């Protein structure tokens, strides 16, 4: 066994119950993105308070502005911070944990120099 | 400076038997003397006194007493038809303490007519005063005291010609701590076992019978006639602000002289001692802890009571209470942990076993209590038994289990290292043990367990 | 006229004066019970159906606790887990380690609480063992194994009440309450097997099944 | 699970034929060889299911000793 | 430890890139969604052919592997099956998922 | 513990027959007035208790007369009967021994108490004597912290006691006669501390007359 | 599916393993409504039979109401 | 290998008919019925094994409470017919009676393990 996960005296289970955090999947469909572009984020509000921003996403939330007049309508500084880059370059297809390869050369490769197999580390 | 109490002051006079209890010495007392104008004052009047009066429940918690009482009389409360009851506590039962029995046997009438002014005051139309059945001789003086009120007019039909109603009664208890709590109480009034209601419904609703009813100690309504003759004022006079009056303080344990005797409130504690009982058997020195209030509150420490004054602010600020003021002193001789292992077997005892915390683990708080007495156990099991209690406290229907929860954190909190020096006298004595008790030589043979103590 | 609280951040609509269980069965939210039942009294001894109420201090039994206007309930703060584990804890500790031999397994509530609310393992380690009670001979249709008995009073509540059979009872007081007739008698009502259904443990099962 | 921990090398060929793709197998027969050696020197102590058992059965004695772990065991075999 | 936190940095760049790839072609795309380190696109079967010939010849996407291909059958919605076709991006060490659905009688176009 | 379960013996048994004498009865009558007429099984403890006095104990007998007298269901009277320890359900001697070993009696003697009675008397705590005379008892709190070591005898009290002092009392006991009603050898008049009075050393109580609040 | 009669199942000579001859015997589908149920069938061509199912009746429910007092005799004693 | 029903040094068979071993089973190999027995205890009147249609997992034996069914490690059980490998609950109490030794053997070995 292992400590804290053994001890008698300090870990009541609902601290350590991994299975019932498990993350929700989160849907998004075009009417969610509509209003991430036109009201902003909870991250960066573009939001009214009162009634104007409950009445906003609202209408956000019946129709009334559509994915392409939300993405025509949205600014310079929209399209650059929150669609592309900062710089207006797309993305990268994104990787958890990048991997740097190096080619091992010489004696500490695993076949000498003629064989047709490298040595990648 | 608090606690001087002088004999004017004193309100229970007869607390040493100076002066008798008949009827004929309880009006020398002066009881029984204006009853006729109290009753004809407004309930209005007896409450607003009672209020500015400062007292605050004696059966242990401490609520308002006025307030507690006014609970009884909603708006519409008349509209409601049926018998309204008071009923008396007078259970005892919380080990160290002694002053109702005191009150019964010395001053009844003062308890009889305050039944008959909380009555009025409450609008109540009969009283039932509930005793534990080991006190048979305070039963038999209360009932010939109840006999005499009757015969002269003081409680009945026209009470002192007041147009009010009031009959009284006694009803006894038969073993059984847990009807010292009001709703327990009430049940057992009622003809069923003692095991406690939820709240709500509060008895000021629907209580005994079904009926409006009001549970009081005995000491809180033996004062209000006294209160209520003498004015709110100058009850509020005596001990600080929200701690006023004085209080019986029954005192018990490790002292030179053992006593009984009322005292102000916010009294300090050495000098409690000191002055009533002779001092501690020893020497201020030869102090482990005292308990201020029966077993059911957390132990003082030896430099704490040095300070502190004996309200219900001053012990609940060094997280402890007054309970029934019963103090119960252990001096440097005794094991302190023998002292609380007995109190959790009382708790596991008067468990009415209704609710699943208290019902188990009063027992599991014994088990453990008796491996710590000896120092079967291993030292990270303290904290096991702490979150034990917290397991108990606050899960209960009824408050027995906080009762049975506290007495061991405040052994936890006090006494730490005694518990791990008598773990140390085991394991090198002994052996080393597992947790639960257990030792390399110990399993299980033809129905028994063997190769162990077994505490 | 139904009145209107919020559980777990939703909107309900009751009836006055209906427990607050109800409200939360009606709202969709899953409160652990042992000891409430929808035919029979409300009884409020398991403590398994604690919740946090903002004005109330400490957790209250929802089973038994009347719906006010403008409620607010939180059946899933960490104080209500905690609850839950601490009962638990407790009710398993005199329990016998039956589940093999036992005709509840597979269809227990205690099981299933137990996996749902409960720690995943017990701490209760102590030499002298578990309490042991006697078994009780009540007829030839309701097998006992008293063992098993959580004192929900479920069984009571059922022969008393609805099918009017006065004598069955609870015995004692504390660790040694049990629940019988005291002596030797059949329970004898045509209604009797239901408490095979209704107790929630296998203390009390079906002696040709 | 523990290839972060161990240190290999990747062979690659570049004929993208059967010969190349031998040369590949009988290479990675010496790094399998290598993570095995790394693995019994760096063996450490501990469980090695996870600790929570309403995942996986407790240990035996626990099941024929505490209540919970016999209530678990059962649920995760049925 | 959770182990889901390990991801959080992660999950927040594929919803990043998720909100791209809608803005690059909101004519197909109907939605998505990300679990740890997973993306999701949901679309029409008419949508097929585009949306994937973009995943496999953009250059910031780069899909060139084809890993499978399989169907789940939901017999409570009005298409049945739910076509997933997943991907691999050994150029940026990435995977993605995209989904369409399919009846008994309406056919999807292949991909082959 | 608590024995929650009866196994019918010949001397306890449902068949033999328990009435009440008629001054019991009339009692009983009296009881039962005190308590309104619809809600009359709330007579039942008093009542049991009668049967008690009666007869030595509490037998199955004595629970079925008072439930067929209050017209209660006999579960409810044993119930009502195994829930409170004052209900002896077995059958006891002349003389009951009831020792407080709660805390505040410990600190002071109890234990010694104890070992006394059962030095004299070598039946455990609870076990009763051969000739059907004692029958001992450990118990919580009495109500009589203050008498540090005390003890009960069938009802009565008796406070402040000693080993030697203790045996001399069971012996008084077992002659028959009884050496004194007070609590103890006359230390003290039962609760004032043992040097005498330290306040009330006035020959007449001030009436509370004298002081009236000015509006009566 | 509802039982075939003669296909159902029958005891095994050899061992006492219960035969069955009805395919369908354990095979269970779950739908999300009872619509979608009902369309699934229709698509199948199935002759199915809708149950309705039947619901507890909401009922106000006191825990007081264990004590209400009563005016005359007492109809049962409440024990708890 | 080869399955064995096993006894407690008294003689009395361990299985209390718990079913967990048919629950757990992914072959569905076990076949178990139960009742009172006149004494009243609690055990089985069948237990079957399909040693054809058993995949030897060993998923039984990790499941029961009591360590009735067990796997031993003989191999060489090979048979002429295909229904003398239908075991019945005769056939595996006599094997757990002929490999009680071995049994012990491996128990003695592994328990601590499990
Ligand atoms: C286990 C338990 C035992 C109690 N015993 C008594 C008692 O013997 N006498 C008393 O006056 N109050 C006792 N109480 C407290 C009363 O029920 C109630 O709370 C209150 O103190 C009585 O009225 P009061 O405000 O005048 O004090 C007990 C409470 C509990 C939880
Ligand atoms: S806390 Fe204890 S005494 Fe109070 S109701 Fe629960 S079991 Fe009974
Ligand atoms: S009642 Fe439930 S938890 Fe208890 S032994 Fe039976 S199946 Fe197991
Ligand atoms: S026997 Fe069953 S229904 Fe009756 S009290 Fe015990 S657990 Fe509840
Ligand atoms: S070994 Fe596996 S397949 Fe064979 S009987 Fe046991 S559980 Fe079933
Ligand atoms: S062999 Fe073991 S698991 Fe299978 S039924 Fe018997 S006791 Fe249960
Ligand atoms: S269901 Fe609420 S306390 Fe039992
Ligand atoms: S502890 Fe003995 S009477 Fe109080």
């Amino acid at each position: 066994s292992s400590y804290p996960t053994n001890d008698i005296a300090e870990n009541p289970y609902w601290k350590r119950d991994h299975r019932r955090a498990y993350p929700q999947t989160a849907f998004f469909d075009q009417k969610t993105v509509t209003g991430l572009l036109e009201l902003g984020s909870e991250a960066t509000p573009r939001i009214a308070d009162g009634e104007a921003g409950t009445k906003a996403l609202a209408n956000i939330a019946n129709g009334g502005v559509s994915f392409t007049q939300a993405l025509g309508k949205s600014s310079k500084d929209v399209i650059y911070g929150e669609v592309l880059t900062v710089n207006g370059l797309p993305p990268v297809a994104p990787t958890l944990a990048p991997k740097q390869w190096k080619i091992i050369e010489g004696e500490a490769a695993i076949y000498p120099k003629g064989y047709p197999c490298r040595t990648f580390h | 400076q608090y606690g001087g109490l002088k004999d004017q002051d004193r309100i229970f006079q007869n607390l040493y038997d100076n002066y008798g209890w008949d009827l004929a010495s309880a009006r020398k007392q002066g009881d029984w003397y204006k009853t006729k104008e109290l009753i004809l004052k407004g309930d209005t009047w007896i409450i607003d006194e009672i209020k500015k009066s400062g007292l605050r429940g004696r059966g242990g918690a401490g609520f308002p007493s006025g307030l507690k009482w006014s609970f009884m009389n909603p708006p519409g409360w008349e509209k409601n038809e049926g018998p309204r009851y008071l009923v008396v506590n007078a259970d005892e039962g919380e080990p160290g303490t002694c002053k109702d029995r005191e009150i019964m046997r010395k001053d009844p009438h003062k308890l009889v007519e305050g039944c008959l002014l909380a009555g009025r005051a409450m609008n109540a139309t009969a009283a039932y005063i509930y005793i534990r059945g080991e006190f048979y001789n305070e039963a038999a003086v209360l009932q010939t005291a109840i006999n005499e009120a009757y015969a002269a007019g003081l409680i009945g039909k026209d009470a002192c010609g007041s147009g009010y109603d009031f009959d009284v009664y006694i009803h006894r208890g038969m073993g059984a701590y847990v009807c010292g709590e009001e709703t327990s109480l009430i049940e057992s009034l009622e003809g069923k076992a003692g095991k406690p209601r939820l709240k709500p419904p509060f008895p000021a609703g629907v209580g005994l019978f079904g009926r409006p009813s009001t549970v009081t100690n005995v000491e809180t309504v033996a004062v209000a006639p006294t209160i209520l003759r003498r004015g709110g004022d100058w009850f509020a006079s005596f001990g600080r602000e929200r701690n006023s009056g004085t209080k019986l303080f029954c005192i018990s344990g490790n002292v030179n002289e053992p006593c009984t005797v009322e005292e102000e409130m916010s009294i300090p504690l050495r000098e409690l001692l000191e002055k009533h009982c002779g001092g501690i058997k020893g020497g201020w020195d030869n102090l482990l802890g005292v308990i201020p209030g029966g077993c059911s509150v957390p132990i003082l420490p030896k430099n704490i009571c040095e300070d502190v004054l004996m309200d219900f602010d001053a012990l609940k600020d060094v997280q402890s209470g007054l309970g029934t003021a019963a103090v119960i002193v252990i001096n440097k001789q005794q094991d302190v942990i023998r002292a609380i292992q007995r109190f959790a077997a009382f708790y596991k005892h008067e468990s009415c076993g209704q609710c699943t915390p208290c019902r188990e683990g009063t027992t599991w708080l014994l088990k453990a209590m008796d491996r710590f007495r000896t120092g079967q156990a291993k030292e990270r099991e303290i904290d096991m038994l702490y979150e034990l209690t917290k397991d108990i406290e606050g899960h209960t229907i009824c408050a027995l289990g906080d009762a049975a929860a506290w007495p061991i954190q405040g052994l936890i909190r006090n006494f730490r290292p005694e518990m791990e020096t008598r773990m140390k006298k085991f394991h090198d004595e002994v052996g080393a043990v597992s947790v639960g008790g257990w030792m390399k030589d110990a399993r299980v043979e033809k129905g028994k367990v063997v190769g162990a103590p077994l505490p | 006229a139904e009145i209107e609280l919020t559980i777990d951040g939703h909107k309900v609509s009751i009836e006055a004066g209906s427990a607050l269980i109800q409200a939360c069965e009606k709202a969709g939210v899953t409160v652990p019970r042992y000891c409430y039942h929808d035919k029979l009294a409300i009884a409020g001894n398991c403590r398994m159906c604690l919740v946090d109420v903002e004005r109330a201090p400490k957790p209250v039994a929802s089973c038994a606790y009347p719906v006010a206007p403008g409620m607010v309930v939180r059946t899933d703060t960490e104080r209500v887990k905690q609850a839950r584990e601490n009962v638990m804890e407790m009710m398993l500790q005199n329990h016998p380690l039956d589940c093999p031999v036992c005709d509840q397994g597979g269809e227990c509530d205690l099981q299933d609480q137990s996996m749902r609310y409960g720690r995943d393992r017990g701490r209760f380690t102590e030499i002298t063992g578990k309490r042991s009670t006697e078994d009780k001979n009540i007829g030839p249709l309701v097998k006992t194994s008293m063992n098993r008995c959580i004192h929900c009073t479920r069984c009571v509540r059922f022969a008393n009440d609805i099918a009017g059979a006065p004598e069955l009872g609870s015995s004692g007081r504390g660790n040694d309450m049990q629940i019988g007739t005291y002596l030797e008698k059949n329970l004898n009502t045509e209604l009797s097997g239901n408490v095979i259904d209704l107790c929630p443990v296998g203390a009390l099962t079906n002696k040709p099944y | 699970d523990a290839y972060d921990k161990v240190d290999f090398d990747v062979p690659v060929g570049m004929n993208g034929d059967c010969y190349d793709r031998y040369l590949i197998r009988m290479a990675e027969f010496r790094q399998s060889l290598r993570i095995i050696e790394q693995c019994c020197n760096d063996m450490p102590a501990g469980a090695v299911k996870v600790e929570d058992f309403k995942i996986n059965s407790p240990p035996r004695n626990l099941m024929k000793e505490d209540m919970e772990a016999l209530i678990h065991h059962f649920l995760l075999y049925t | 430890v959770n182990p889901a936190d390990r991801y959080l940095q992660h999950v927040s760049d594929l919803h990043q890139y998720a909100k791209y790839i809608m803005a690059a072609l909101p004519k197909y795309i109907q939605g998505f969604s990300v679990w740890k380190d997973e993306l999701t696109l949901h679309v029409a079967p008419s949508a097929v052919i585009p949306v994937t010939t973009f995943l496999r010849d953009n250059t910031s996407t780069q899909y060139k592997s084809i890993i499978d291909i399989t169907a789940v059958d939901y017999p409570s919605r009005e298409n049945r099956f739910e076509v997933v076709y997943n991907f691999l991006s050994v150029r940026h060490n990435s995977r993605i998922r995209l989904k369409t659905y399919a009846t008994e009688v309406t056919p999807v176009p292949s991909i082959t | 513990h608590i024995v929650s379960v009866h196994r019918n013996t010949e001397n306890n048994n449902p068949s033999i027959p328990f009435e009440f004498s008629p001054e019991n009865m009339k009692r009983a009558e009296e009881v039962i007035a005190k308590y309104p007429p619809q809600y009359k099984k709330a007579a039942v403890m008093p009542l049991l208790d009668i049967g008690q006095r009666q007869l030595g104990y509490t037998s199955i007998s004595v629970m079925n007369y008072v439930a067929k007298l209050l017209e209660m269901p006999p579960m409810r009277v044993y119930e009502v009967a195994t829930f409170y320890t004052m209900y002896n359900r077995t059958p006891m001697g002349r003389y009951h021994l009831q020792i407080c070993t709660t805390t505040p009696c410990q600190l002071c003697g109890s234990d010694g108490i104890m070992e006394a009675v059962q030095n004299t008397l070598n039946i455990k705590p609870g076990e009763t004597t051969k000739d059907n005379l004692f029958t001992l008892s450990e118990v919580e709190c009495l109500g009589a912290c203050v008498n540090a070591p005390m003890m009960a005898i069938n009802d009565d009290y008796y406070e402040d006691l000693t080993p030697e002092g203790t045996v001399k009392l069971l012996e008084d006991c077992k002659a028959g006669k009884m050496p004194t009603p007070g609590p103890e050898n006359h230390v003290r008049r039962d609760c004032e501390p043992a040097s005498g009075q330290k306040v009330l050393l006035s020959k007449e109580p001030h009436n509370v007359a004298d002081f009236l609040q000015e509006g009566i | 599916w509802d039982i075939v009669d003669v296909a159902n199942r029958w005891e095994n000579d050899l061992i006492g393993w219960q035969s069955s001859g009805d395919y369908m015997q354990a095979t269970q589908m779950k739908f999300t409504s009872k619509e979608s149920a009902i369309k699934f069938a229709n698509k199948q061509g199935w002759d199915f039979y809708i149950q309705e199912p039947h619901h507890r009746k909401f009922r106000v429910k006191q825990y007081a109401n264990n004590f209400v007092h009563s005016y005359g005799k007492l109809k049962h004693i409440r024990t708890k | 290998g080869e399955h064995a029903l096993r006894r407690y040094p008294s003689g009395e068979e361990r299985c209390i008919a718990c079913k967990l071993c048919e629950a757990i089973c992914p072959a569905l190999a076990i076949t178990i019925d139960a009742e009172e027995r006149i004494d009243g205890s609690r055990r089985t009147t069948k237990y079957d094994i399909d040693m054809t249609k058993c995949i030897y997992c060993g998923y039984c034996q990790e499941s029961c409470p009591v360590d009735a069914i067990v796997e031993t490690p003989n191999v060489e059980y090979a048979t002429e017919t295909r229904e003398e490998l239908l075991y019945n609950k005769e056939k595996l109490l006599a094997n757990g009676d002929k490999w009680e030794l071995e049994l012990q053997y491996a128990l003695d070995a592994d328990a601590p393990y499990r």
